[PDB]
């Protein structure tokens, strides 16, 4: 399978 | 005084949230356990290295397909 | 053979990521110029601190749990 990768940046989600 | 108004070191940023309307980070200061939010644009420029530490550790990839 | 910070032109944006090497590289397009490099994150980090922050700010993806 030919693939391609990409940069995410995960982030949390906090309160306030 | 909260946030940056509360004179301290940041030490590290342990989260975020966006839920504000503005992306604000939580931030840890030098020698404190009461962590509290500073907006991300004023991170960005008082502590540069501290905001790219955590974005740095966050980073991953995803793949298509 | 120069390439990088090292061709001496001023850092327009970043434009991808990998860390393949073995380090993290970005990259760098370069203001008046049509080429791009990699470079090291080392370096980038603290040569334009704003231009590694606006690449992240760019790609955040949010999660949530309790």
């Amino acid at each position: 399978t030919n693939v391609s990768l990409y940069p995410v940046v995960k982030i949390r989600r906090l309160s306030l | 005084p909260r946030g940056f108004a509360r004179g301290l070191e940041p030490e590290r940023i342990i989260g975020a949230t966006d839920s504000s309307g503005e992306l604000m980070f939580l931030m840890k200061w030098k020698n404190s356990d009461e962590a509290d939010l500073v907006p991300a644009k004023e991170a960005n420029v008082k502590c540069p290295q501290v905001v790219i530490s955590f974005y740095e550790e966050r980073l991953t990839w995803h793949s298509y397909p």
